[PDB]
C-alpha cells in the first residue's frame, strides 16, 4: 500500500479521536497545570520522539484505560489499537528492521488509583493524551 | 480440697454465675465429683432469729468439666437485691463436703457486657471521637476503660477509664492507624470489669477532609474542613489552598482557621449543580498551595422544589393530586413519596412538613405524572402535603403544601342544554338544568355560535346563580347555532365545568315573508279573442323577502263580477290563466308557516285602458355589450301612472323576454344585460295606472 | 474339577476379564465354590531369580454364577504392556484348589469393541459403499470382517476382511436390500474378535439418484445420476432420459454415461429455483425415454447474491449494515447468520470468508431489511462480512465483503444555517455552522429557492473545506428565499448530509425609490379667488421604482417666502393645498426604510405663466371604444416645453378624472381606453413649462 493515504490516513483519524475527546470532554474543561498525586504512571510531562518509546507509551495508554469502565473510552480503544498496529506498520515502513518488542507492564499501582479516584484518573487521562497526541501530532512533520 | 470460686451475676440479670477451678492441679484424675449448689431465697425480712428449715433450700446441679464448674443460679429481677442464701455440698470419692452458708447480694456483684457500636469520627477540629453504645438493659451505672493504640508516626498506646460513650481525642494525625478496645465496669459496688471489645480501627489519610460528603439545596451554606500532610509533614491551614473541581480556585475569603493543622472552607447560597458528562457533583480540593492531594471532598447541592396538581371531583368525594417528578430524575437511586398530614381545621397560611405525616400512593399515568387519589374525603379539612425524595445520601422533602378539598372542586356540566327561537322577538333563549352542587353558587358561562365547520362561539356569562334560563340576542333569525352551557362555583372557587352539550337551534319562520314578489304577466292569446292567457311571470323571494322562508305563493285575482278569489301557486314563480273580464287584478302572497306575505303588489288588466297610452315617445341607447339606455318622454297628460315596466327580448326570441318594475317618475333608463348588437332587441314600456295597464310603447 | 478359563483385555484397556467355566455339567449342584484370584504387577524387571514373596499379589474376588465366574482384575494402562503374574485359587468343599502361576501380557490379548457408525451410501459411479466408524482409542490397527447379504431377486451372503473402515459393493442393483455387519480384531497378536455390530440394511430403490439433492448456487453447476430399472431389467444409461420437472427433458447433450447402468446429469450454470407453487426445488427426472419414473431428484438453487449497506453515524459512534433477504424467502427453513470477522487491518483487494468470524445479532425491520449496528467501531480495522444461510440441505454463504466504516459515513447537516440579502450589494448571503468531524474536509451542498407553495430550488456545492459563508446572486431582492445546505466528505466517500433547516432571509429595503410618483393637480377653487386649492394627485410606485417599498410620500413645497418645505403624505396619494404664492414649486418625495426617492417628479404653479398658450389647436379622432386620437399644433414661439399632459374626463361626472403627462414633442397621440360615443368628453392639452403649466387646451 502506497505511505502518502497511509499517512494522510493517520493525520486524519487522530485529529477525528482529537474531536471525539474535545467534544466528549465538554462537560470536563481542564486546567492542564494541576497535578493530583498518583497517576505519576502516566508519563507526558516530556516530548515523544521514537517509534518505539511513542509506541509503549501508547500500549501503557491502553493498558491504564481498560482499567477504566465505559463506553465511548471503549470506542476510543478500537480507534487507539487500529493506532498502535498502523504505528507498527508505519516503523516497518521507514525500513528500520528495530526489534518490536512490548509489554512489560506491572498493573497494581494503577489499580489502586483506579479504586481511590476513577474521577481524577479518567479526566488526567483525558487530558494528558489530548497532550500526547498534540505534541505526536507535532512531532509526524 | 480447696478450690477457687469466682461469682458474677450475669449482664442479662437472668442468670448468676459462680465459676469455680480447684486448687492445685490434678490430684482427681479419675474420680466423678458431684458439686451441687443449694440456695435459698426469702421472700420476708422477718427479725426473727428461726434457722431456715432444711427443706427450703433449691438444689442445683453444677456442670463439672476438666478445667472447672460452673453453677447458674436463676435469680428473678423481682429478688436481685434480695440475699441470696447458699452453700455449696461437694461429693467425691464417697466422702460429701459442706461449705459453710454464705450471703450476698446478686445486684452488688454483677459483671456487664462488653459495650458495642465502637466508631471513631474527626471533629470539625480535627479531633477524633472514640464513640460506643451504652448498655440500656443495665439498671446501673457503667464505668468505661478505652484502651486506645496510637499507630501513627509515634505509636502511642494508651488505656483511659471515661464514664461517658465517648471518647475525645485530639489532632488527629494524617497517614495513621489506631487501635483502639475498651471495657465496662459497674460504677457502683464491687463492679466485675467486662471483657475487652473487639478492637475497632480507623486509619488516617495524609489529607482528611471533615465533613467529606455534602448533600445540601440550592441557596444553603455549608463549609468542609481539612488537614493537608506533606509527606511526614501535616500542611498549615495558612497554608492549605482549597480548589473545587481543580478548575476553580476558592477565595480565601470563604477560607478559614479552626487550627493551624486544620484548614476549612465555607461557602454561601448554593445553586443547582450541573453534571460534568456523567460525573454530577462538585469536586472540593485541600491543597498545599499548589500541592493538590489526590483526595477530595465531595459536594452535592439540589435543587429542592416539587408541586401537585389536586382536584376535588364534582360529587366531592375524592381529591386526586398529581405532579410530576421531572425534577427528580438527576439522581440515580433516588426514590419519591408523597408524604401527606391532614389536619382537622382548615390549611394553614404557610404549610408546615407534619411529624405525623402518612404514606400516599400515587401511580404515574402514561402522561408522566404521579396521581395521587384521595378517598373517602372530607372538604373543610387541610391537607398538608409533600414530596419526600429518599436518595441514598439522605431523605429530602419538598416544599410542604396545603390543599382545601373543597377548593378544588369541579362542577358538574349544566345539563338539559336547549336551544330554541323565541318567537316574534328573534331572541337566542337557553334553557339548562343545574348540576348538583352545594349551596346552588355557581356561575354558568354560556358559549354559542354559527352551526357550520366553523363555529365563531361567542360567550356570555351568567352571574345570577339562581337563573336557569337565559336569553341572546342574534342577527339571523334563520340559522342554527350552537349552544354550550359550562359552570363553575359562583365564588369562582374550583375549577369550571366542563361545558355542555351542543345545544341546536332549530330553523322556523320567526315571521311571515315581509314583502310578496313582483310578477310579470305574459299573454298568451291573440287580440281579437276575448280570452287571453295570462302568463304571469314572478320570481322566488330573497332572504330578506322570505325573512326565513316562503312556503308557498298564493295568486289571488279580483274581478268586478266574480269578485275575489285565490289560487295556491306553491313553490312555482309562474301563472297562465285566462283573461274574461272588463276589470282584473293580480296579487301574489308569499305564504310561510305564520301566513302569508304582508306587502304585495297589484297588476289591473283592463280593456278600456289597455288601449290608453301614456308613453309617448321610447328610445333605446346601447352604453355597452353590459349596458343598454332606455329613454321615454311620457304623454303631457295628468296619468296618475304607479309605476313603469321596461320588457325587452332578443326579437325571434319569444323566450327571452326580460321584465322590470320601475318607478313612473323614471325618464331615462340604463339596462344591465349582455347585449349582443348583432340580436335586435324588443324594447317595450308598458304604461301601468291603477285601473289596468296602459298601452304600451315598443321599441325594435 | 476342570474349568475352561477364557482371559481377555477389556475394550476400554483398564479391565482385564476372566471367563471360566467348570467342566462337566453339573456335579456340583449345592456348594458354595470360592474361587479367588490373586493377581501381580511387578513394575521393575530386574534380572534376579528371587521368587515372588507371597505377601506381593493382590487377591480378586471373582463373580461366580450358575454359567460361570467371571474375574474382574484392573489393569492400569501403563502396565498393559507389562508381565501379568496370575494364578488361582478355588475353595469348594472345605478344599482349596491352586492354579500354577500364569504369565500373561494384558496389551497382547484385547477383544476390541464392534465398529460403529455403519454408514451405507452409493458412489457416483454406481456402486455400494459400505462405511463405518473406527474405535478412536484403539492403541493398536484394527481388522474388521465386514459380512453384507444381498436381497436382490438371488439371495447373495458375503463375508469380507478388510482393513479399512470401508467397503465398496459393485453394481447396486435397483430395488434390492443390502444388510452390513462389520467386527473388529486387533491386527497384530492374538487380538480377540469383536462381537459384531448392529446390522445395517440399506435397500434400493427401482430408480437411484445419487445425489438425489443438490442444494447450489445460482450459477453454480450440479450433477445427478440415475440408475433405472423398469420392472425386472435395469435400462440403459444409454436409454435414460433425464427430465427437470417433467416439463423440460433434459438435453442428451447434458447426458453423461458414467457406467451401462449409471446416467448423469449435470446442470451447470444453474439458475435460481422458481418457486412451483408448494415446490421450492427443481425436480430432476430420470426416465427411460418418456417413461419417466414417479422419483425424481432434487435440485435446490438459491441467490446468494444479496448487497448489504453500511453507514457510519455522525457522532462516529456506530455502523448501520442493512441488507435484505428477498431471495432466500424462496426456501423455507433457511436460516441465514451474518458471519463478520474484523480485520484489524484495512480491507483485503479480495474479501475472504474469515474461518475466525463471529456471529452478528441483525433486526427484521417493517421495511422487509435487516439492520446492523456494529459497537464499538474500529476505524482502520476491515470489517468482513457475509450471511451465512444455514439451509437443511446444507449451509450457504454470501460472498465475503468487507466494509471500512470512513467511506460510509453520513455528515451530520450543519447547524444554524442563516441566509440574509447583503445591503447595497444584493448578495444573498448565506451563514452555517460546520458539525463536527474529522479533517474538516468537508464539501457542502446549499440549496436555495423562492419562498413559496413550491419551492424552485437551486443548488451550488462548496469545495473549500474552511469557508464558512458565503454570498450569492438572486433574481428578487425583495422576494422571501428558502435556503437548505447539506454537507459530504470532500473526497466523495461518506454520505450527504441531510438538508438542512430552511433558512428564510428579511426582507428590506436595500435601496431607496429610484423615482418619485407622477402627480398631477385637481384645481380646487374660484377664479376669480387668489386663493386656489389645489389637489395634488399621483399614484403609488410600482414595484420597479420602489424596489421593495415606499414607506410614505413626502410632497416637498418651495416658496419664495416661506421657502422650501416639505410635507409628508405618508400612504396617501392625493394632497389638496392651497395656492397663495404667484410661485410655488412643489415636489413629491417617495421614501422608504433607506430614504426618500433620489429623481423626483416637480410641479410648478404660475399666475402669470398660466395665463401663457403653447396650443393653438388639439382635435379629438375616436379610433374606437379603445382608442381615440388628440391631434393638436405647438406653438411657433419658442416655448421651452418640458412636456404636455393631456386631460380628460366624462362632462357633468367630477370623477371621471384620468391625467396622462406625455412629452412635449407628441402632436399626436393614441389613448387606449374605454369609450363610450353616448356620453360628451373633455380632452384637455397641457402645456408645461420651467415657470408653471401654461394656460391648456380643452375640446369637448
Amino acid at each position: 500500500v502506497p505511505i502518502q493515504k497511509v499517512q494522510d490516513d493517520t493525520k486524519t483519524l487522530i485529529k477525528t479521536i482529537v474531536t471525539r475527546i474535545n467534544d466528549i470532554s465538554h462537560t470536563q474543561s481542564v486546567s492542564a497545570k494541576q497535578r493530583v498525586t498518583g497517576l505519576d504512571f502516566i508519563p507526558g510531562l516530556h516530548p515523544i520522539l521514537s517509534l518505539s518509546k511513542m509506541d509503549q507509551t501508547l500500549a501503557v495508554y491502553q493498558q491504564v484505560l481498560t482499567s477504566l469502565p465505559s463506553q465511548n473510552v471503549l470506542q476510543i480503544a478500537n480507534d487507539l489499537e487500529n493506532l498502535r498496529d498502523l504505528l507498527h506498520l508505519l516503523a516497518f515502513s521507514k525500513s528500520c528492521s528495530l526489534p518490536q518488542t512490548s509489554g512489560l507492564q506491572k498493573p497494581e499501582s494503577l489499580d489502586g488509583v483506579l479504586e481511590a479516584s476513577l474521577y481524577s484518573t479518567e479526566v488526567v487521562a483525558l487530558s494528558r493524551l489530548q497532550g500526547s497526541l498534540q505534541d505526536i501530532l507535532q512531532q509526524l512533520d | 480440697v480447696n478450690w477457687d470460686i469466682e461469682c458474677w451475676m450475669k449482664g442479662d440479670l437472668t442468670l448468676f454465675i459462680c465459676h469455680m477451678e480447684p486448687l492445685p492441679k490434678n490430684p482427681f484424675k479419675n474420680y466423678d465429683s458431684k458439686v451441687h449448689l443449694l440456695y435459698d431465697l426469702p421472700e420476708v425480712i422477718d427479725d426473727s432469729p428461726l434457722p431456715p428449715l432444711k427443706d427450703s433450700f433449691q438444689t442445683v446441679q453444677c456442670n463439672c468439666s476438666l478445667r472447672g464448674c460452673e453453677c447458674h443460679v436463676p435469680v428473678p429481677r423481682a429478688k436481685l437485691n434480695y440475699a441470696l442464701l447458699m452453700y455449696l455440698e461437694i461429693t467425691s470419692a464417697g466422702v460429701s463436703f459442706q461449705s459453710p452458708l454464705m450471703s450476698l447480694q446478686p445486684m452488688l456483684v454483677v459483671k456487664p457486657d462488653p459495650p458495642l457500636g465502637l466508631h471513631m469520627e474527626v471533629t470539625d477540629d480535627g479531633n477524633l471521637k472514640i464513640s460506643w453504645d451504652s448498655q440500656t438493659m443495665a439498671p446501673f451505672p457503667l464505668q468505661y476503660q478505652v484502651k486506645y493504640l496510637e499507630n501513627s508516626t509515634i505509636v502511642r498506646e494508651a488505656a483511659e477509664i471515661v464514664s461517658a460513650t465517648s471518647l475525645l481525642v485530639d489532632s488527629v494525625l494524617p497517614g495513621s492507624s489506631y487501635e483502639v478496645q475498651v471495657r465496662s465496669k459497674r460504677l457502683d459496688g464491687s463492679g466485675v470489669w467486662s471483657d475487652w471489645s473487639s478492637p475497632q480501627v480507623f486509619t488516617t489519610q495524609d489529607v482528611v477532609y471533615f465533613p467529606p460528603k455534602i448533600l445540601t439545596s440550592v441557596g444553603s451554606n455549608a463549609s468542609f474542613h481539612c488537614i493537608y500532610k506533606n509527606e511526614n509533614q501535616i500542611i498549615s491551614s495558612k497554608q492549605i489552598v482549597w480548589w473545587r473541581n481543580l478548575a476553580e480556585k476558592i477565595p480565601e475569603i470563604q477560607y478559614s482557621i479552626v487550627s493551624d493543622r486544620v484548614s476549612k472552607v465555607t461557602f454561601s447560597n448554593l445553586k443547582a449543580t450541573r453534571p460534568r458528562g456523567k460525573f454530577t457533583y462538585d469536586a472540593v480540593y485541600c491543597c498545599n498551595e499548589q500541592a493538590c492531594h489526590h483526595r477530595y471532598a465531595e459536594l452535592y447541592v439540589i435543587d429542592v422544589n416539587i408541586n401537585i396538581s389536586c382536584e376535588t371531583d364534582g360529587y366531592l368525594t375524592k381529591m386526586t393530586c398529581r405532579w410530576s417528578p421531572s425534577t427528580i430524575q438527576s439522581l440515580v437511586g433516588s426514590t419519591v413519596q408523597l408524604r401527606y398530614h391532614r389536619r382537622s381545621l382548615y390549611c394553614p397560611d404557610s404549610p408546615s412538613i407534619h411529624p405525623t405525616s402518612e404514606p400516599k400512593n400515587c401511580v404515574l399515568q402514561r402522561d408522566g405524572f404521579y396521581e395521587c387519589v384521595f378517598q373517602p374525603i372530607f372538604l373543610l379539612s387541610g391537607y398538608t402535603m409533600w414530596i419526600r425524595i429518599n436518595h441514598s445520601l439522605g431523605s429530602l422533602d419538598s416544599p410542604p403544601t396545603c390543599v382545601l378539598p373543597d377548593s378544588v372542586v369541579k362542577p358538574l356540566p349544566p345539563s338539559n342544554v336547549k336551544a330554541e327561537i323565541t318567537v316574534n322577538t328573534g331572541l337566542l333563549k337557553v334553557s339548562w338544568e343545574k348540576p348538583v352542587f352545594p349551596e346552588n353558587n355557581l356561575q354558568f358561562q354560556i358559549r354559542y355560535g354559527l352551526s357550520g365547520k366553523e363555529i365563531q362561539w361567542k360567550t356570555h356569562e351568567v352571574f345570577d346563580a339562581k337563573s336557569k334560563s337565559a336569553s341572546l340576542l342574534v342577527s339571523d333569525l334563520c340559522a342554527v347555532y350552537v349552544v354550550q352551557v359550562r359552570c363553575r362555583r359562583l365564588d369562582g372557587l374550583g375549577y369550571w365545568s366542563n361545558w355542555s352539550s351542543p345545544a341546536y337551534t332549530l330553523v322556523m319562520d320567526v315571521k311571515v315573508p315581509m314583502r310578496g314578489p313582483e310578477f310579470w304577466r305574459k299573454m298568451d292569446g291573440d287580440v281579437t279573442k276575448k280570452e287571453r292567457n295570462v302568463t304571469l311571470l314572478w320570481k322566488p323571494l330573497t332572504k330578506n323577502d322570505s325573512l326565513c322562508s316562503v312556503r308557498r305563493y298564493v295568486v289571488k285575482h279580483r274581478t268586478a263580477h266574480n269578485g275575489t278569489w285565490s289560487e295556491d301557486v306553491g313553490n312555482r314563480t309562474n301563472l297562465t290563466f285566462l283573461w274574461t273580464e272588463p276589470a282584473h287584478t293580480v296579487t301574489v302572497l308569499a305564504v310561510n308557516s305564520l301566513g302569508a306575505s304582508l306587502v304585495n303588489f297589484n297588476l289591473t288588466f283592463s280593456w278600456p285602458m289597455s288601449k290608453v297610452s301614456a308613453v309617448e315617445s321610447l328610445s333605446a341607447y346601447p352604453l355597452s355589450s353590459s349596458c343598454v339606455i332606455l329613454s321615454w318622454t311620457l304623454s303631457p297628460d295628468d296619468y296618475s301612472l304607479l309605476y313603469l315596466v321596461i320588457e325587452w327580448k332578443i326579437l325571434n326570441e319569444d323566450d327571452g323576454m326580460k321584465w322590470l318594475r320601475i318607478p313612473s317618475n323614471v325618464k331615462k333608463f340604463y339596462i344591465h344585460d349582455n347585449f349582443i348588437p348583432i340580436e335586435k332587441y324588443q324594447f317595450s314600456l308598458y304604461p301601468v295606472f291603477m285601473e289596468g295597464v296602459g298601452k304600451p310603447k315598443i321599441i325594435n
